[PDB]
RNA sequence: UUCGCCCAUUAAAGCGGUACGUGAGCUGGGUUCAGAACGUCGUGAGACAGUUCGGUCCAUAUCCGGUGUGGGCGUUAGAG
RNA sequence: UCGGAGAGAGGCUCGGUGAAAUAGACAUGUCUGUGAAGAUGCGGACUACCUGCACCUGGACAGAAAGACCCUAUGAAGCU
RNA sequence: GACCAGGCCCGGGCGACUGUUUACCAAAAACACAGGUCUCCGCAAAGUCGUAAGACCAUGUAUGGGGGCUGACGCCUGCC
RNA sequence: GCUCGAAAGACCUUCAACAAAAGGGUACCUGUACCCGAAACCGACACAGGUAGGUAGGUAGAGAAUACCUAGGGGCGCGA
RNA sequence: CGGUAGGGGAGCGUUCCGUGUUAGGGAGAAACGCGUGCGUGAGCCGCGUUGGACGAAGCGGAAGCGAGAAUGUCGGCUUGAGUAACGCAAACAUUGGUGAGAAUCCAAUGCCCCGAAAACCUAAGGGUUCCUCCGCAAGGUUCGUCCACGGAGGGUGAGUCAGGGCCUAAGAUCAGGCCGAAAGGCGUAGUCGAUGGACAACAGGUGAAUAUUCCUGUACUACCCCUUGUUGGUCCCGAGG
RNA sequence: GGCCAGUGAGACGAUGGGGGAUAAGCUUCAUCGUCGAGAGGGAAACAGCCCGGAUCACCAGCUAAGGCCCCUAAAUGACC
RNA sequence: UUCAAACGAGGAAAGGCUUACGGUGGAUACCUAGGCACCCAGAGACGAGGAAGGGCGUAUUAAUCGACGAAAUGCUUCGGGGAGUUGAAAAUAAGCAGAGAUCCGGAGAUUCCCGAAUAGGUCAACCUUUCGAACUUCUGCUGAAUCCAUGGGCAGGCAAGAGACAACCUGGCGAACUGAAACAUCUUAGUAGCCAGAGGAAAAGAAAGCAAAAGCGAUUCCCGUAGUAGCGGCGAGCGAAAUGGGAGCAGCCUAGAGCAAUACAAGCGUCGUGCUGCUAGGCGAAUCAGUGGAGUGCGGAACCCUAGAUGGUGAAAGUCCAGUAGCCGAAAGCAUCACUAGCUUAUGCUCGAGUAGCAUGGGGCACGUGGAAUCCCGUGUGAAUCAGCAAGGACCACCUUGCAAGGCUAAAUACUCCUGGGUGACCGAUAGCGAAGUAGUACCGUGAGGGAAGGGUGAAAAGAACCCCCAUCGGGGAGUGAAAUAGAACAUGAAACCGUAAGCUCUCAAGCAGUGGGAGGGGGACCAGACCCUGACCGCGUGCCUGUUGAAGAAUGAGCCGGCGACUCAUAGGCAGUGGCUUGGUUAAGGGAACCCACCGGAGCCGUAGCGA
């Protein structure tokens, strides 16, 4: 969104040169130069949209790894479905007291353990994503070494990055 | 196109230029284009002095035994004197081994000797 | 107009270079600035190394180089 | 033609206020020769204490002007 | 007798003259001027302004007016 | 504006007109300071440039010429 | 293994963002020096001082990615400079007053210039620059207790002057209407617009600044109403003027 | 064969020939080399002539061209 | 101690270099209730019951602005809500207030003069009569030229004529530069620009279409089909359609009587009700003690949390404050959807009716007439008319389809002055809109029109009493503050430029003057060990860049410094590197309970068999 002067010296003025012949002064006018202060501008961001078409079968393969890499190490395990009834976090932090990890030793906490809905309680929490058990991006998966699943996204993401 | 701010970029661009301009007479340390005009010749005749040092030297050798030929008695050249090591078998005494002349002008004498007999 | 011719002298009354010396000095009279007119050329606009009338060309200059005159210092003990 | 003198407004000195064209950088002498061939800065050589003021004013193809001359670019603007 | 206060004459080119004009370099034998002649219109004119209406030209009217060249006067203005 | 006449239509013992006290009342709204061929105007400035009209004395003289004097206004704003 | 234009092969740094409210910082960024160690290089790292806030290691990603010249652009600052100039040649000085200081302010004695003028009055324009009490850095190409400089107050009081107000020329606009692609043009009744025309007083005095307006003495014109006398009056007019 | 270029007014010396007087670093072709996109050493100073054609350091030697009285290193060395 | 000769430091008017300390000036680093873009959701209108835009005034002195308007920075009424109120740049003076003194929002009153303005006129904000523009539609009253009839005129009730309208949209008229490496065809633009009207959507729209003998079947918009075919000094250049996949997606009126305007529906209103939004608003959690000028910092510990978005408070908290999630509220005034109502039009069934071409000369369809139609026209004419006619890119026959000559019609589709929230690897006051501090002002020109400079001391200013010098300008101290080597030129404050002090060099020496060798001197060394800073003298030695076969110059550009300033972006195609898959690979629009641009969508494009007109 970087908008800049298109068109240069078509700014709230024009171009209204001098007589430009036996002066001295640079041959030019005044004014939307733009080199001179109150003009347009020559070069400039656009309205830009930089966004790469990926295709499918692509993004499937380069998705599994996220988890595979993840289950290899030692990091935070599945839970179960009971975990979307609690309404309150309260109720998490005493949990997340379990698994180990309370300070929060960084940002390595992708939580993923919801499925038809989002977590607003798991959201609150500084640091912590609440991913949907779908598009499960390279990105937010490697953000965040630590990952907290359950019984049921487990099964959603057979379905896509499976069969 | 509002660029990325030179600001503290090209101030050192030419400041550089400058702490290397801190022995110079003229005011060819006060500006980058008085300055621009002598780094290039610190630029080239550094490469050159650095090949001149050598030859600089090459014509002094020379110079001080020349000083040192026209007292002894070899009034003909230092030339022949090579030569006498040459065709006798001494690798040492070199151009700048002759500063032998100068100092301890004792040793010096006896080559003046043995270069006779060789030749 | 340089030159040249003519009248009158001088001992003789020179040539040439110096961007045909010299306009960051004058003159700028002639001549490629705009006007106008005659002859000639083109149908014409105009044109012509043909002619004619009139027709604003600045500047307190640092340095180099000069005409002159001083301020200091060095010639060593300091001066006349 | 040989001009001179004198009276005023500047110029010169001091006090107060207080510009500019221009300029890559300077410890920017002459001369011969040389050099894309009439440069102080190349080479040789000669000459020459350092630094101002006033004045005369040739050099730095000085300054102002990407010349109105010619040509080039199947440019432009009027006219016949 | 201070201030104030035409220089005159002779010959010759051209334009009759006064006047006007390239406002900021040319004001001149340039231009303009009256005089003469050719040509168009009896007209709501020709013609000019305007796509139009309208209107100027004349609420005059061919000793009118409009356009072109010439262009005081004097002697004249040929052939094709 | 003023004066006079108006098929004396409308008015028609009326309303009005002229004059007399050249009574009484009223005459609302604005500008009108200063300068104004002047440095407060127009030109970038306190640039001797340019700019309409009116009043305008004594003496010499034809003269709002000219020179010297009135009233009056200044010495022009860097000096020695 | 010299190298231009060019082609090809490798990297640094700057702003921002993802990985970062992890970590470094008030026991402290930024601006300057130094260690002149380090890399092929542009630079990097550490640190002193000053200084005041955040900035940011590594890889990658996205860049408006670092110029001493395009008679560049903006701003500031040198040089010729402290040379010229200080702006018609109608010279100036002195005795005093006030002030820190004044040749140029004020006051007094004169010189000198102009004298149909560098007098006054008035229109246009300007427009408060007029007057008084103070102050002065800036504006006055000298200073200034001076000024048409700045900062506060005060001051333009006419029915007869002038402009509105009646009328009107060039000309503009202009109902209905005539015309024109739209717009609009032209044009009449009518209606505007002047340097045009139409009723009416001045001479003195007074105030620091205004005055034919304040004051004094003496007058004038028009309209409405009222009183008296006489008489017939009367439109956007005809006619005379 | 494929991707991205750049450059089409080059100059000079030797040699072999047209143009000019076999006059020009002049002009127009062919060939080689250099400059032009490589310094340096030497011709005093002259890019294009000659030698040699520069990754770098080094108070390291030997040579090419050109020289060896001094000025800037090097034979007023020997014989005719 | 005397005379000569050979040498000789020491001396500077001034200057150069290094270093230290300042000034001028101003950049950078850092931070900004503001711009630059965009998304979602609304609003798309005001107005003679008089507006936009301004002048003149108004508060307690009170010039300038923000409002309002001589009931003049305020009044009346209802409500929310909660205390302070007299707007701001400057206090003060004088007060109103603790259940309507202010403020915030809605509904009204008031609202001079000037500007459509509509009284005439007018150098607008002025003048003079006066309650009156001029038109369109309707009614009544009068009424010419000739008996009527009109024309014309008068009066009254509405509307229309104004915003000198930001973009989008329809319509009328209508270029050039430039491209065609020349240029009159053509293209470039039927854009820009001028003008008229309306809506907030317009326009268009249910089809004498297309295709075809299979069938689809309103218009518009998006992605493809081809940027092929076709058109063209077939040169430049422009550029179809059929068909397919999607968004969206409803079809109805007008064109002789009898009984007779009862039923069923569509389009609205004087007003009102309900749902859902807009214009005020309320409820809304959580810890201390220690270092430092201060901490929201660090270390220990505890708590809230569907609210750790964000900002502020003398430096980084979620737990201080305002908010934030969520949960509620609006006497009323309104938009968009529904449900009911005055009046006019509109309405069912049955049985009918059903609105006329071309030649020539033009424009528009991709199509500049070419074989190339068709559609809309200026002009002259002008048939048939549903056992009839048109279209199928010449014409003709057959077949098929469709039947316009009058009109209306939601949504998908476009854009934006302006409103509320939010987002942005956008910038940050020589940036960005010219305007983030009372600039499109001050200034320039007659005018149209053109068009700046200038940012922040600190947390709060306690922004400096008094004392000393001076003309009671200015400074230095005394104090305040963690800082004024922060104080109104003020933050961090470099460079160009301008000086002082200190060491060295510097009058018999010259040429873009540095470099290599290199003595001496002023300092710093190590309990020699010969080094770190200045530099006499000496060998060489004619800036850079651009343009050129070739220059150092008399080849040209440049005064210096800071900042600023030139191959980026969109689409498509052809290659190289690399990655997934593989003779297969891959989507575009769109849909999407989407922490998310996945999934679906493969309509479509490319390739493995080619070649030939």
């Amino acid at each position: 969104t970087a908008s800049t002067l298109t068109r240069a010296e078509v700014r709230g003025g024009g171009r209204k040169p001098y007589p430009q012949k036996k002066t001295g002064r640079a041959r030019r006018g005044s004014q939307g130069s733009p080199l001179r202060p109150g003009g347009g501008v020559i070069f400039g961001p656009k309205p830009r949209d930089w966004t790469i078409k990926m295709n499918k079968k692509e993004r499937r393969l380069a998705l599994s790894t996220a988890i595979a890499s993840a289950v290899g190490n030692s990091f935070v395990v599945e839970e179960f479905a009971e975990n979307f009834e609690k309404p309150k976090t309260k109720d998490f932090i005493a949990a997340m007291q379990r698994w180990g990890l309370d300070p929060a030793e960084k940002s390595l906490f992708f939580l993923m353990d919801l499925v038809e809905n989002v977590e607003k309680s798991g959201r609150n929490i500084r640091t912590l994503k609440l991913l949907t058990p779908r598009s499960l991006n390279l990105f937010d998966v490697l953000n965040a070494e630590k990952l907290v699943f359950t019984e049921g996204t487990i099964q959603y993401l057979n379905q896509r990055y499976g069969v | 196109m509002t660029r990325v701010k030179r600001g503290y970029i090209a101030r050192r661009r030419r400041k550089k230029i400058r702490f290397f301009a801190s022995s110079f007479r003229g005011a060819h340390s006060r500006l980058t284009r008085t300055i621009a005009q002598q780094k290039i010749r610190a630029l080239v005749s550094a490469h050159r002095d650095r090949d001149r040092q050598k030859r600089d030297f090459r014509r002094l050798w020379i110079t001080r035994i020349n000083a040192a030929i026209r007292e002894r008695g070899v009034y003909y050249n230092y030339s022949k004197f090579i030569h006498d090591l040459y065709k006798r078998q001494l690798l040492l005494n070199r151009k700048i081994l002759a500063q032998i002349a100068i100092l301890n002008p004792n040793c010096i004498y006896m080559i003046y000797n043995e270069i006779i007999k060789k030749e």
